[PDB]
């Protein structure tokens, strides 16, 4: 959910489980 | 699988792993995360700056090739890659303008009101008139290698967080 | 709200909270596998065909999360031929209306015909395809899957083979 | 000479001028402005609501040609605001994506300090959209009330003029 | 510049000449 | 009930998989 | 009011008029026009050669810091800089493959149709095959310093006139 | 109108107009 600033590239990392409704 | 969409000087492409991987982008499954990495010599990066600070943003999508299920996941990237630069007493934080929305500071995992109160306070000055500005009190800090600063924007829509470590470099 | 449900309507868009899409004839349902969208037949934004007694439910439905930096969207069509299959005699009668999706795979219990060493004929499926799409499945539990490719999307609509 | 990109859906459809004109946009030259007109049936809208509340938003973009300009013409409009009792006019913003940063009321800016909105009469809740609680003496009670909102909307400034005349 | 909203529409209007360089 | 619209004579059901997948990485 | 976008390299470098002008771009404020002029050694061209003939394109766009209207203008440049190269009697064009497409021709304020026949009317006789290589009259040519060429080429989708003076290049 | 790339061999200049063409002239 954050983007990862190094002086060499931008992470960025998505979870693989789609959060549910209630 | 999924491939990677990108909107570059207004136009939308669809970009495969393969053409993605050799212009710059690197794709890896974890267990729990789904990572996407871009090297700063990627394609469809769009480079702003202020004063010598370097911002680069890349509007990203990761859309999926099963149509089925058809699924498309916004990975907007936003980086001051020359953040900060410092003084005898300031760490600075330059942003220029570019879409995006300051809406929260946070700095090793506390996050700062907007107030100019609170801000003065955690010694942060914020000037709004090109470009964000920030001015960080280095006493503050807890550090060399040991201070993180996420300034959340809001970049079309799109609410990304940016982390960055306030070495001084 | 996690979600936001987004119904293409008249040609045009409407961003529905979780509440207000519950308000206006939704479901939503969360399993440890799945995500589970229902819409009742009265829900808002549903396109209604009619062919012969027969009518089709599209939804152009899309999940669209208002989440942060992921801003995950799913499109979640929705198609039903609620009244088929009518039955007389010697044959079930499904009857679908020309409605810009394509007919891209017919699925009976479990039984892809497109990947099938059989026939269509041999499966005892009569399609009718000028006037729309029309199956004749002779009479002499099971179910049948129908599955489309609607502006981009593959959309497995199944129903029963009961008669009504 | 242009055509009307419209964002709906996940994708950017591109109208010719006539066929914009059929599916409810209207275009106008005078020779200050250009003028792009939409109902609230055009094609394309994207819609929010707020408790009955209806927001819409068209994402156009004209584009032209050896000069080939294209601009961002976005509309926001909240059509139903302000709904109005005895004593307030409630003006409902369902949250789409537009960052607000700026509130006129009556050619009055106010910076955005919720103290000072709270002395000029204005209540602001934040936690289900933007709830603004104007005080109907506050306004003149007539044609002439006013409301602006200024959002940042996809790296846009976009002022939305609403009439702060009751609901109907 | 601002959109207008009213009870039936919703209407922008743009200026003609392009602004300069500073 | 994975990606299919299960269809009723009161509602229309469709079950979306929560886990996503991967990228050329895990089964290319 | 406005900035001038870079795109070279799959990259955009968005530079203010101040960091423009320092990396070889110029901007000019006219009544009627909105001008800008690069050298050849400006920031992000990409040059292109075919035989003794160079070819610079600069992928541009201004787009306005002003926001309240958000304007992008496509102002692509292409430039036949050694263009032409005249021995005799004959004018020679030739520009590269470089992923324009030739679109139009333009002599002499005169609009010519894109056949054998119409360009040979007009003294041009255009080779496709190996890049794009015009062979003009140099008699079908007035002679003066006002000789110019237009050639209009899509790239990428632009429509990109381009006006060079038929004077040898010596 | 238009908007042609003037080409000298020393310099590239693209004049631009400021009034924006009409819908309907
Ligand atoms: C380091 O840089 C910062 C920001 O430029 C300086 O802090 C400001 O200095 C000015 C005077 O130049 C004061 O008027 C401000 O009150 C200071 N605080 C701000 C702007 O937040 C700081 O003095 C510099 N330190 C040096 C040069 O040693
Ligand atoms: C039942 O319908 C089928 C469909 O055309 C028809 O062929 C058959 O003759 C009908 N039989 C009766 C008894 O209605
Ligand atoms: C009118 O609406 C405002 C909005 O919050 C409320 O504070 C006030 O009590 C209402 N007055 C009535 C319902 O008489
Ligand atoms: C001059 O150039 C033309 C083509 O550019 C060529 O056909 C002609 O033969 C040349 N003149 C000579 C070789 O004397």
């Amino acid at each position: 959910s954050v983007v990862t600033c190094t002086k060499d590239s931008m992470t960025v990392r998505i979870p693989r489980t789609l959060s549910g409704f209630d | 699988f999924w491939d990677l969409e990108v909107k570059f000087t207004g136009q939308t492409s669809l970009l495969g792993m393969s053409e993605a991987r050799q212009r710059g982008y690197q794709f890896s499954s974890d267990p729990y995360y789904l990572t996407v990495q871009a090297s700063y010599s990627a394609f469809g990066l769009n480079v702003f700056n202020l004063e010598n600070q370097r911002l680069y943003v890349a509007d990203l999508r990761l859309v999926s090739q099963f149509g089925s299920p058809r699924i498309s996941i916004d990975t907007p990237m936003i980086c001051a890659r020359d953040s900060p630069s410092c003084n005898s007493t300031h760490a600075t934080v330059l942003i220029p303008f570019f879409g995006g929305v300051l809406t929260g500071i946070n700095v090793n995992s506390v996050n700062i009101q907007l107030s100019s109160y609170s801000l003065q306070q955690h010694g942060i000055t914020l000037d709004s008139r090109n470009g964000y500005r920030l001015y960080i009190k280095r006493s503050t800090l807890k550090g060399d290698r040991n201070d993180v600063l996420v300034l959340t924007f809001i970049y079309y829509g799109k609410t990304v967080p940016m982390l960055i470590s306030l070495v001084c470099s």
